[PDB]
């Protein structure tokens, strides 16, 4: 038998020690090699309580990935309150690799297999593993990228779906490819391009899922305010920080390429902590990186002026990013 | 969304105040107290969980959709407006105010038809007066051609009289001159503890 | 000791916009959601929106979207509220609040002193005074009731005495009431000997100083 326990995990990855890319460098020294043959045993007649929103694994991933960024990125200036540190601004190689999280001697990880698991509740189908699946530690806003997909239909998750102050995590079943690049003219203007029909279709199937919680006209709309990191789809492509206007993604009511304008910014707000950093201008040549959109982060509007409900793309607390990826897992001590 | 009641309680220190909230929605419910010229204070949350520094005298409870805040041994600090809250929504507020205990007094009721002066401007105001009653709890319904009214009436109450400790109340039925011409019989029905039966004062239009 | 400290009260006029501030102390500013609530006498408390200082994320009450703006200075642990296109209906005391713990927003254990904002109009309007006359039938055995209906004036308040102060005993002047029109209404009654109606003149004296208006309405019975 076991009891719910909280302990330190360790990370494993298949990083290359010769590679100069920052994710590889970090995992080479902060993680152990992966086991090529991950063990997973199913457990019979067993049931367990899961709650991602109270899951210490999330806090641990967050602290690691703050650690990776702090040891990897190299801003020319680092502003915090008053007086800022200057440093060398070498350009960096940046492309995340899968990290797995593993249980140390004495403990284990339980995985919820229930097809329709929401993040909280009883799991009836439960197996046991020694390491999570490989998770790419992608930091982004509004859209979750390169993540995992819902098996049969789009899934909606929330710590409390009725609480308008709780982020809504959407998980897609079919990924929508988003393709961003800055051609080889203003050297900071880039563009992202998603297939319109494919995206419109997706938004309609998210509407379907959002009803069930609200049987009314579902509206998607632009963010109402916040830092530019929040009001735009923000993400790091090959060392450069992209900010893409998603107005054309979130502007529709439910009852050709889409082409998103982006700027590459040298001055950003840190997500790790309160502060801003400055980076060199964009490396020249073709800067590209296309990704699978696998999820969306949403906030519902409060007030009651139903008819309709309005949703805007959210984010900012990266812990939601980790939650979308770790919700099936749980640590336990082995008494 | 959240309907709170009653609107006003009239009590003395030592008595018990029972305030209620009706909600159809799912959500943890909380109660706040607001003294005159002060910031509201959290009293109950999660339905029945006492906030810090809050005596046992304060007690929340729930029966189906109806939540209740009970304040037992009333003290001068307790008087003011109380609100229920569920997520971002609030009750209208219940005003619990100091009252002076007195013998029961039945209201004398008077109704006043629209003055001709006014009718000559397209609006009709019928007024009902409940004078010098106690306790404050009183009910006034309007009937036009015997049909119950809703929305088109406003009420207003005086403070407890410094001499006789009675309350007086006014109800005013505001109608367009149009509607006023369509119906004949105007009446206000009054109920109050001091009345053996509900009282009705009425009149026929254009017919004093 | 979580303490929220707000800026001083303000006077405004229709059309203007306001900015109030709120400084948070005794906790991780970026770790807790913040809220703006306004309270006005007789009105249901209204939640205006929340602000997450983290990235400045927000969520505005739907009836306010367009008019309200919530920002913050993460280096000064200060939240800011801006409301534009002020009307008289924006008169209220504005509060910032935080939950009892960061895991739940809505249990507002912490409030600031509140910033009172008053929005005053240059517009005025004198009342129309209508007699509330004794009729029915001597009103009763021996007691009669009569009054004035002081209607559609603005802004507040109005004075109402009887026979220029001579008559005070038995007089009840009711609290003014606001109407959908945006204009106020008020009633004033008095009881008197039903026998004296034929011989005793009753006049009500209404003064609405904002429009420098004086009306003296004689209320006489219904001699049919
Ligand atoms: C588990 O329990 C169920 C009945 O609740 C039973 O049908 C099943 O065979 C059990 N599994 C075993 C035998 O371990
Ligand atoms: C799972 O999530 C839903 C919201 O999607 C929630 O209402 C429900 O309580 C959860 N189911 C449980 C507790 O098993
Ligand atoms: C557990 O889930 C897997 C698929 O995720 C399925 O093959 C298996 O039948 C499930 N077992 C139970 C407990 O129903
Ligand atoms: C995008 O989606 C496909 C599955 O449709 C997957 O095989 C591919 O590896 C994904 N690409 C990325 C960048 O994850
Ligand atoms: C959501 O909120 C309810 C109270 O309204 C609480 O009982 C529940 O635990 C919350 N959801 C979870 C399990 O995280
Ligand atoms: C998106 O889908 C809906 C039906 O699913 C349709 O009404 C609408 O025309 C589509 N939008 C575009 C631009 O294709
Ligand atoms: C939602 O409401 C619509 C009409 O308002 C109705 O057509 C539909 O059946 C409802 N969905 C469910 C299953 O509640
Ligand atoms: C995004 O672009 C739209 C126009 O399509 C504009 O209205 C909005 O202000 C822009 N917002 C951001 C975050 O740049
Ligand atoms: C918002 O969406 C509507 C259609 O849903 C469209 O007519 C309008 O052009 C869009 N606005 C923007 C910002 O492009
Ligand atoms: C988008 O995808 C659909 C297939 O799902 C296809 O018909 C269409 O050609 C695509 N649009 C573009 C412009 O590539
Ligand atoms: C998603 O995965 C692809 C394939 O490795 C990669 O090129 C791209 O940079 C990833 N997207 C992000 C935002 O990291
Ligand atoms: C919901 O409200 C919006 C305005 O915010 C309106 O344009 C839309 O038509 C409404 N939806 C429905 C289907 O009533
Ligand atoms: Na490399
Ligand atoms: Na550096
Ligand atoms: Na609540």
């Amino acid at each position: 038998v076991w009891k719910n326990a909280e302990t330190t995990l360790f990370c494993a990855s298949d990083a290359k020690a010769y590679k100069t890319e920052v994710h590889n460098v970090w995992a080479t020294h902060a993680c152990v090699p992966t086991d090529p043959n991950p063990q997973e045993i199913h457990l019979e007649n067993v049931t367990e309580e899961f709650n991602v929103w109270k899951n210490n694994m999330v806090e641990q991933m967050h602290t690691d990935i703050i650690s990776l960024w702090d040891q990897s990125l190299k801003p020319c200036v680092k502003l915090t309150g008053g007086s800022a540190i200057t440093q060398a601004c070498p350009k960096v190689t940046f492309e995340p690799i899968p990290i797995h999280y593993c249980a140390p001697a004495g403990f284990a990880i339980l995985k919820c297999k229930d097809e329709e698991f929401n993040g909280t509740g009883l799991c009836k189908n439960v197996s046991t593993v020694q390491c999570t699946h490989g998770i790419k530690p992608v930091v982004s806003t509004q859209l979750l990228l390169n993540g995992s997909l819902a098996e049969k239909e789009i899934r909606i998750k929330s710590e409390n779906i009725s609480d308008n102050a709780k982020t809504i995590i959407v998980q897609l079943t079919k990924p929508v490819l988003i393709n961003c690049a800055r051609p080889s003219g203003d050297i900071r203007q880039a563009y992202c391009v998603v297939n319109r029909t494919q995206w419109n279709d997706t938004l309609g199937q998210v509407a379907i899922q959002l009803r069930k919680h609200w049987n009314t006209t579902i509206i998607f709309n632009e963010p109402s305010g916040g830092d530019l990191e929040i009001t735009t789809h923000s993400f790091n492509c090959g060392g450069e920080f992209f900010y893409c206007n998603t107005s054309d993604l979130f502007n529709s009511t439910w009852n050709d390429n889409i082409t998103l304008p982006c700027r590459i910014k040298q001055i950003i707000n840190m997500w790790q902590r309160v502060g801003q950093a400055m980076y060199a201008p964009p490396i020249q040549g073709v800067i590209r990186c296309q990704s699978n959109i696998t999820g969306i982060l949403l906030t519902r509007d409060g007030g009651n002026t139903r008819t309709n409900e309005t949703f805007r793309p959210g984010g900012g607390d990266m812990r939601d990013n980790w939650r979308s990826e770790l919700y099936k897992y749980k640590v336990v001590k082995i008494e | 969304v959240l309907t709170q009641s009653p609107g006003t309680l009239s009590l003395s220190p030592g008595e018990t105040a029972i305030i209620s909230c009706r909600t159809s929605q799912y959500g943890s419910l909380a109660w706040y107290q607001q003294r005159p010229g002060q910031a509201p204070r959290l009293v109950i949350y999660s339905g029945s969980t006492r906030a810090a520094g809050i005596p046992d005298r304060f007690s929340g409870s729930r029966w189906g959709p109806d939540y209740t805040l009970t304040i037992s041994n009333l003290e001068s600090g307790d008087f003011g407006v109380y609100y229920c809250q569920q997520y971002e929504f609030f009750g209208q507020g219940t005003k619990v105010q100091v009252d002076i205990k007195r013998t029961v007094a039945a209201p004398s009721v008077f109704i006043f038809p629209p003055s001709d002066e006014q009718l000559k401007s397209g609006t009709a105001s019928v007024v009902c007066l409940l004078n010098n009653f106690y306790p404050r709890e009183a009910k006034v319904q309007w009937k036009v051609d015997n049909a119950l009214q809703s929305g088109n009436s406003q009420e207003s109450v005086t403070e407890q009289d410094s001499k006789d400790s009675t309350y007086s109340l006014s109800s005013t039925l505001t109608l367009s001159k149009a509607d006023y011409e369509k119906h004949k019989v105007y009446a206000c029905e009054v109920t109050h503890q001091g009345l053996r039966s509900p009282v009705t004062k009425s009149f026929n239009r254009g017919e004093c | 000791q979580v303490q929220l400290v707000q800026s001083g009260g303000q006077m405004k006029k229709p059309g203007e916009s306001m900015r109030i501030s709120c400084r948070a102390s005794g906790y991780e500013f970026i770790d807790c959601t913040l809220n703006w609530i306004r309270l006005a006498p007789g009105k249901r408390p209204e939640w205006m929106g929340w602000l997450k200082p983290r990235g400045g994320a927000v969520n505005y009450a739907r009836p306010l979207q367009g008019r309200v703006t919530m920002t913050r200075d993460v280096y000064s642990d200060t939240a800011f509220l801006e409301l534009r296109s002020l009307t008289v209906d924006d008169t209220a005391v504005y509060f910032c609040t935080r939950g009892k713990n960061c895991d739940y927003n809505w249990d507002f254990e912490h409030w600031g002193r509140g910033t009172p904002v008053i929005v005053s109009s240059p517009s005025t309007k004198g009342p129309s005074v209508f007699p509330l006359a004794p009729s029915s039938k001597s009103t009763s055995g021996g007691t009669a009731a009569l009054g004035c209906l002081v209607k559609d004036y603005f802004p507040e308040p109005v004075t109402v005495s009887w026979n220029s102060g001579a008559l005070t005993s038995g007089v009840h002047t009711f609290p003014a009431v606001l109407q959908s029109s945006g204009l106020y209404s008020l009633s004033s009654v008095v009881t008197v000997p039903s026998s004296s109606l034929g011989t005793q003149t009753y006049i009500c004296n209404v003064n609405h100083k904002p429009s420098n208006t004086k009306v003296d309405k004689k209320v006489e019975p219904k001699s049919c």
